[PDB]
């Protein structure tokens, strides 16, 4: 009667024979992670026409793990779709919350009972230490010891240490991020003063003054019969240098 | 009378049980004794290790092994499906009887008390207990027992089911490769409502 | 024979027990099986929740509930005083018998072994054990059991008493309002010296 | 029938057991009940303190006491060797019978299941359990039980042996000199395969 | 037969009828925290004269909690009198001992067995940290780290920082109290020097000298035909001021 | 039949009689820490010749405790020889390892079962804190926080604080010992300079120079007709003194 039919839900009991006689009976059982529901048959007998009688694995139903309730300020996402045997459960915490426990739980089978790998995780509130102390500058909420999610602090430089004031380089306001770390790096309070820009055979058109500090914009225009070599617009950088460098008007 | 007992016998010469999936042949001796006590059954169960692999489970921290027992409509053991490969019979001194089994259905766990696939009654199908392992240093190691009566069927033949799971999850293993000899669990006794004769 | 058992039956359709003070009508199903075993009694006891309030006890951390059983001089259950509102009878398949009870006094706990109001013998009147609750996450929750045999009488009618107290005091509750379904305790078996027929 | 039980009786007037080495005469009341349950024996055991020294064991942190029971070829108690000084007999209401013992060998633990001096089967000879002590403040104190069946013989007469060891090792003692009254352990029930009649 | 009699120890089983027939039987049971002792009856039958037969609650006896042994260096006081059901136990520690645990225990009933709310408390020995460090002054046992009950320390001011010495204001000796706190506040070592008291038309009679320090007493007497306005006796206070203020002799 | 025979392994059951009759039977039982093995008899009957029948204690065998496996980086030594009842087990850790637990375990008997006093000890790796900081000197591995077994550190004095350099007194190299303590005491870096040795009626023969430091060796030879009073060889000690003291040449 040839090899017995193969099924996805049920497996054959014992080794299969290459040939079977008329009247021979073969039995099937639900696989690991499957259970039987009556009345559908799980066995077949070879008929007089040397063929197996109709049989289906419709009686075997999938074993499922218990329903995981979404963790407080987080979520339980079934990566494979359902709670079925051999599947996994992923955990992601909400904005401003960090995971404590197992990020991944696997649906296991221990003594024909479907049970998860362990206890679900907890999503704890995100808290961060005070922001970094900067030289020649101070931030808001200086006496606050513990900072929670989205708590922002604004930095400001100390008063002028003479004729030139302290320049603030970078973002002044920084907040507590999702990974318990401050959103951006702490700014710098440095005395930034650029040299007087003078172009030969060229005249200054914008940004007039005797002193040039951080982010100072100056524009230049060449005289009659002279072409500009570089950029007309120049900005003073954090390291007291003109970026792009001071242009030059060359003769045609 | 001897008919009130349905057992495996006392210490069989050869291994009568294939308790684990990894084993090709019989790995241990399953000592199971079912005694009719009114409307209940006194179930006495313990294991005696035979194979090297099963005896070496004492060298591991996290271990779990199940003894599956399947029975037909008349209450007779289905050896081809069950972990126990030798059929159960009545008392014959310290061994099993040869003849017919008087009311085999009577030793079976009740379908009325322990239903099949009834999720609203799932909790009733479970029994939990504790047995001990006598270690090489002569100290008792506690082992958790999970007993499932009926609940899950594997095919059209399985009318009565008994599942016994021995497990432990500790920081230190019961034995080491040099101290380990034989995995023997202390006798565990559980009670269940029996099916009618 | 069926006369060796005195039980409540198997899973009664309606609730047969009023286990708590707050309840107006029957709150749960008390499954009690008393089997005569020589000079002892195999006492098999567990509860199946019916009312919403009793099933909601799984949402609390500190809980204790007692099943009071009172009996007269002849060993018959006093339903008006006891927690169980249906009288006990012999085995009739998976249900209770209709006719007369053969030696009801025989199933009763001995007054010689378990005395009434004897402070110098107080310690002998107590039995302690453990049962388990199968939680929604399929883990076993241990519940402490306090059994008092005879000791205290409530009136001139109470000649034999059996008190079973299920209790737990943990940091985390077994279930939550969304996970809780039915309060079902695992079967507990205790032993006591029986009174003469 | 009364022949299915082999017991000490119920609360004997005088002490029938000399449980400790330091005692010159009988120190406590050993309540032992052996009931034939098919191919097994329902062993019910607990102690009731009599002497001042034995009752004062509740004032100590680390305590261990063994009740040695020795039996001959026919299954009769050897009082001169055993801790129990009164021979066991059948049920006679709430006391022991006077006449002959029907199949005394039948109540004995099997030599086939529990061998003597077989080191490769040593683990099979042990049974472990827990009983409780009802303290003066009405709280239960857990006591560890170590049961050894057969295994060791003391002379040419000892054919069947039963050893029951009650022990505890805690930071705080169960009672104090002013609170201690009587050392009473809760009844402990263990199961073993019985020898042939 | 009218409503059945009401008792303090026993309660009626079932709802009471407004009228009863001749021969009708009513049963009573001991209340929560009460137990029955034989042979006295707990039931009554209505006689031929339409009245209830004599019955008493004398068979019901009160359930009592276990005897609490007095805690070491403390006491157990039954506030309500006995160990009966519904009563409480109060705990007070002896002089120089503090309570660890529950101050109050209630007699509860769990499964018809009378049991206390919890384990009795422990009275631990009172220990206190070193006394406060004062400016310009030092105390005895300066190197002692831990102080027990009634341990006293005496304060003394440092030597004179010139022509005027340091004055001690308040109690010099302080001890470890019952609440693990020092009995009195630490004294002050301040330079106290009052102004020379001079009264117009008045003469000084007591406390002669050129310098006046803390607690210095000076008396005054008015001249012929002059009345005193205030107090004759004046004391120099801690804040270097005369209390009451310097008197004045006014003309009659 | 006189007093029954006494045995080392088995003891008589009941009090012994001074005289016995013909046919009287006496029984023996194996002592505490001994077990019976069949078939040899443990009882004797008095024969017709008023003597006891031959009996031996050969059936009683000694009860033994379980085999203790040698601890990792240590050893288990049976002080009394075997695992027999009443014997003890001693534990000694290997070079560079210290004991954690019980050094001694006793073979006890609890419920006719031979069991050891407790769990065997563990031999943990020897680790020691940094070496002592010396004045005017420094050691190798100065930044190393934790030192393991046999880890050696070499000390060296700081450069010369003028015309005379720092002298090293004691061993320069110290290692971590077996008792978690440094093998030898830390050396000293002190300025050692001895006085110029001058002997009357004597001439210097070795160790020529203008300055003498630590461990400086100088030899002396007396003139014609003069004897040496003391030692010819003199060494400068750690306290800047000549040991033995400077010799003197006395006239004959
Ligand atoms: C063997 O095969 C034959 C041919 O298909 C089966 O006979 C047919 O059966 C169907 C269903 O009853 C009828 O509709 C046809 O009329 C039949 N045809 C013929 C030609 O007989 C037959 O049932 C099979 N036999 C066995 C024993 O399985
Ligand atoms: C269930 O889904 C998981 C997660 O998507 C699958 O595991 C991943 O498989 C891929 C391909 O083998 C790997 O690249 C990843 O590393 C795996 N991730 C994790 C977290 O395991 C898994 O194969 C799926 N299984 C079934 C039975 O559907
Ligand atoms: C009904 O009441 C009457 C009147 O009190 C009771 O009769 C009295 O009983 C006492 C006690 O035995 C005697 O001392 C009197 O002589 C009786 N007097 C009369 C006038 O009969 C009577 O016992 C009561 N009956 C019932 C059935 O309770
Ligand atoms: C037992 O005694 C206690 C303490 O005296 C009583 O409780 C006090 O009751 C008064 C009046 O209601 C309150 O003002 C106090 O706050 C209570 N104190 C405490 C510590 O509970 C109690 O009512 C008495 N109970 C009985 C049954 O006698
Ligand atoms: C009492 O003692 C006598 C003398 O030794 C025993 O008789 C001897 O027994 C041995 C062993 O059988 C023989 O070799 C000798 O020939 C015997 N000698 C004599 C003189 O009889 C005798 O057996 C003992 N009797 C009892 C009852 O113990
Ligand atoms: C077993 O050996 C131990 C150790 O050598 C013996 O105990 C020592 O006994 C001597 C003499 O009494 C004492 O001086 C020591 O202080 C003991 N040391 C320890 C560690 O106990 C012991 O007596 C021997 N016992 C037997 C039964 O052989």
């Amino acid at each position: 009667c040839e090899e017995p039919p193969t099924f996805e839900a049920m497996e054959l009991i014992g080794k299969p024979k290459p040939y079977y006689e008329i009247g021979e009976r073969v039995d099937y059982k639900c696989k690991k992670g499957y259970f039987y529901i009556p009345p559908l048959a799980t066995h077949t007998i070879c008929d007089r026409n040397h063929t197996w009688l109709p049989v289906s694995d419709d009686a075997c139903y999938r074993e499922t793990c218990p329903y995981i309730r979404d963790p407080l300020n987080g979520q339980a996402v079934p990566a494979n779709g359902t709670y079925e045997f051999g599947y996994q459960m992923h955990f992601i915490c909400n904005e401003g919350y960090y995971l404590i426990g197992e990020e991944i739980l696997y649906c296991e089978l221990k003594g024909s009972v479907a049970i998860w790998s362990g206890k679900p995780p907890i999503c704890e509130k995100v808290l961060c230490t005070p922001p970094p102390k900067i030289k020649n500058g101070k931030h808001t909420f200086s006496e606050v010891e513990v900072f929670e999610y989205l708590d922002a602090v604004t930095y400001s430089c100390d008063p002028a240490p003479g004729p030139d004031p302290f320049s603030l380089i970078g973002e002044s306001t920084i907040y507590c991020g999702d990974n318990s770390v401050w959103s951006r790096a702490a700014p710098e309070c440095k005395v930034v003063k650029c040299r007087f820009p003078v172009v030969e055979n060229g005249k200054q058109i914008s940004g007039f003054g005797k002193k040039f500090y951080y982010k100072a914009t100056v524009m230049f225009e060449c005289d009659k019969g002279f072409y500009l070599d570089g950029s007309d617009t120049i900005v003073c950088d954090s390291n007291s240098t003109w970026d792009p460098p001071v242009p030059k008007c060359l003769k045609v | 009378d001897n008919i009130n007992t349905l057992w495996t016998g006392v210490n069989p010469t050869e291994a009568n049980c294939q308790i684990m999936n990894s084993s090709e042949s019989n790995d241990c001796k399953l000592i199971l004794t079912l005694v009719k006590t009114g409307a209940l059954v006194t179930a006495f169960v313990y294991v005696i290790g035979v194979s090297n692999n099963f005896n070496m489970l004492t060298t591991h921290r996290n271990i779990n092994f199940t003894a599956e027992l399947f029975f037909d409509s008349t209450g007779n053991l289905l050896t081809r499906l069950s972990s126990l490969k030798t059929p159960l019979n009545h008392k014959s001194g310290q061994n099993m009887a040869t003849g017919a089994i008087t009311n085999a259905k009577g030793f079976m766990p009740s379908t009325t008390a322990y239903p099949f696939n009834d999720n609203s009654r799932e909790k009733e199908n479970y029994i939990y207990g504790t047995c001990y392992y006598t270690a090489s240093d002569r100290t008792a190691f506690p082992i958790d027992i999970s007993v499932m009566l009926n609940r899950r069927a594997i095919n059209d033949e399985t009318s009565y089911c008994i599942r016994i799971t021995w497990s432990w999850n500790t920081g230190d293993a019961p034995e080491v490769q040099t101290s380990a000899t034989t995995l023997v669990t202390s006798p565990f006794t559980f009670y269940y409502i029996r099916e009618d004769d």
